[PDB]
């Protein structure tokens, strides 16, 4: 299968470098036309540029936005792609995709096949670990088909964490809040929902992740007993 | 640049029903050697990568439900949806190919559904929390319709407004309803000189609020 996967994220400071990855397989990379797309949080995508194919010289083409601070390149031993940004400023923090684009002019065109992303954060903030806090049913745990739980994930520097349930055994029922920055500091909750015949006869735990402090940590969630 | 426009930017449709989205160029996509315009259209559902649907204006991509159809030629196009599906819910962004390439700002497609209350949900800072000074309330306000709703926090039968902070999920897939977070944050000294928290949930779809409490002493 056509294969996309994007790396080198992570938290630079302001006027910083940072060179993205972007591993392939499953395709003859030489054939096509490849493009770099980023999307801030909560806005829209925006077309950052390209390198075309071998029979086109693998020439490079940018966005106004980037263009003469960014920097394209390819290594067709290696099948892969790099994106090479200068002296970064807050507005270029936000999610990176790599995208396969045309291979002919003729034949199709649109970009088919898309990285999941990886994510970039501009800032002097330093960077700071979450405190992973248990949400368990007190007075609860009573008689009423479904049972609510989450875990608080405070205090943390940047942005992204990854939560899962029961190592991702547990997907159905399960919401993840939008996380809110305060102080150089962002915290969020997720929620779970599963039959009170599984919990807590059965345990729950959430596992969380945040690589740019490169933690992982578990909170089984325990019924308040009074 | 080629700039590319979509409006209107949000649209809410009832499963079953027609749709259809608009974008427009600053400058004509038709190529007058190839006779077809380079437009195309993707779809991003909530937290996952785009998907493209269609090309060259009208081209379906291999594997996209006949249901969706693009239109039109020069500097304005319309994607249509014949028969909406709960499961079409997400953002669509449309893409010029004609000179480099350039997005439009997306439009993004909520679905209607019958009016829903939120099951509410309150939890008393951990006792982990509390060893180390602070104390989160936190209050779970899930999967109701629509978006809008309100909370409102009450410490010893008193409202509560400072040190509130709200957070909205998108629409979710399966069952088209939202939820949202409230959480109230303290010190560890603030929570502990008082003795009852509730979270007072009020909805488009209720007379009276949705509540729940608990009482500090009964731990
Ligand atoms: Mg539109
Ligand atoms: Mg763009």
């Amino acid at each position: 299968e056509v294969i996309l996967v994007e790396s080198g994220g992570g938290l630079v400071q302001p006027g910083g470098s940072l060179r993205l990855s972007c591993s392939t397989s499953g395709f003859t990379f030489t054939d096509y036309y490849m493009s770099w797309v980023r999307q801030p949080p909560g806005k829209a995508l925006e077309w950052l540029g390209f390198i075309r194919n071998k029979p086109k010289g693998y020439t490079t083409e940018y966005s106004a936005s980037v263009k003469g601070r960014f920097t394209i390149s390819r290594d067709n031993s290696q099948s892969i792609l790099y994106l090479q940004m200068n002296t970064l400023r807050a507005e270029d923090s936000a999610t990176y995709y790599c995208v396969r684009d045309i291979y002919s002019f003729g034949s199709r065109d649109g970009m088919d096949y898309w990285g999941q992303g990886t994510s970039v954060t501009v800032s002097s903030a330093k960077t700071t670990p979450p405190s992973v806090y248990p949400l368990a049913p007190g007075s609860a745990a009573q008689t009423n088909s479904m049972v609510t739980l989450g875990c608080l994930v405070k205090g943390y520097f940047p942005e992204p964490v990854t939560v899962t349930w029961n190592s991702g055994s547990l997907s159905s029922g399960v919401h993840t809040f939008p996380a809110v920055l305060q102080s150089d500091l962002y915290t969020l909750s997720s929620s779970v929902t599963v039959p009170s015949s599984t919990w807590p006869s059965e345990t729950v735990t959430c596992n969380v992740a945040h690589p740019a402090s490169s933690t992982k940590v578990d909170k089984k969630i325990v019924p308040r007993d009074c | 640049d080629i700039v590319m426009s979509q409006f209107p930017s949000s649209l809410a449709v009832s499963a079953g029903e027609k749709v259809t989205m608009s974008c427009k160029s600053s400058q004509s996509l038709l190529n007058s050697r190839t006779r077809k315009s380079y437009l195309a259209w993707y779809q991003q559902k909530p937290g996952q990568f785009p998907k493209l649907l269609i090309y060259w204006a009208a081209t379906r991509e291999s594997g996209v439900p006949d249901r969706f159809t693009g239109s039109g030629s020069g500097t304005d196009f319309t994607l249509t949806i014949s028969s909406v599906q709960a499961e079409d819910l997400a953002v669509y962004y449309c893409k010029q190919s004609y000179n480099l390439r350039t997005f439009g700002g997306g439009t993004k497609l909520e679905i209607k559904r019958a009016d829903a209350a939120p099951t509410v949900s309150i939890f008393p800072p951990s006792s982990e929390q509390l060893t180390s000074g602070g104390a989160s309330v936190v209050c779970f306000l899930n999967n109701f319709y629509p978006k809008d709703i309100n909370v409102k926090w009450k410490i010893d039968g008193s409202e509560r407004q400072n040190g509130v902070l709200n957070s909205w999920t998108d629409q979710d897939s399966k069952d088209s309803t939202y939820s949202m977070s409230s959480t109230l944050t303290l010190t560890k000294d603030e929570y502990e000189r008082h003795n009852s928290y509730t979270c007072e949930a009020t909805h488009k779809t209720s007379t009276s609020p949705i509540v729940k409490s608990f009482n500090r002493n009964e731990c």
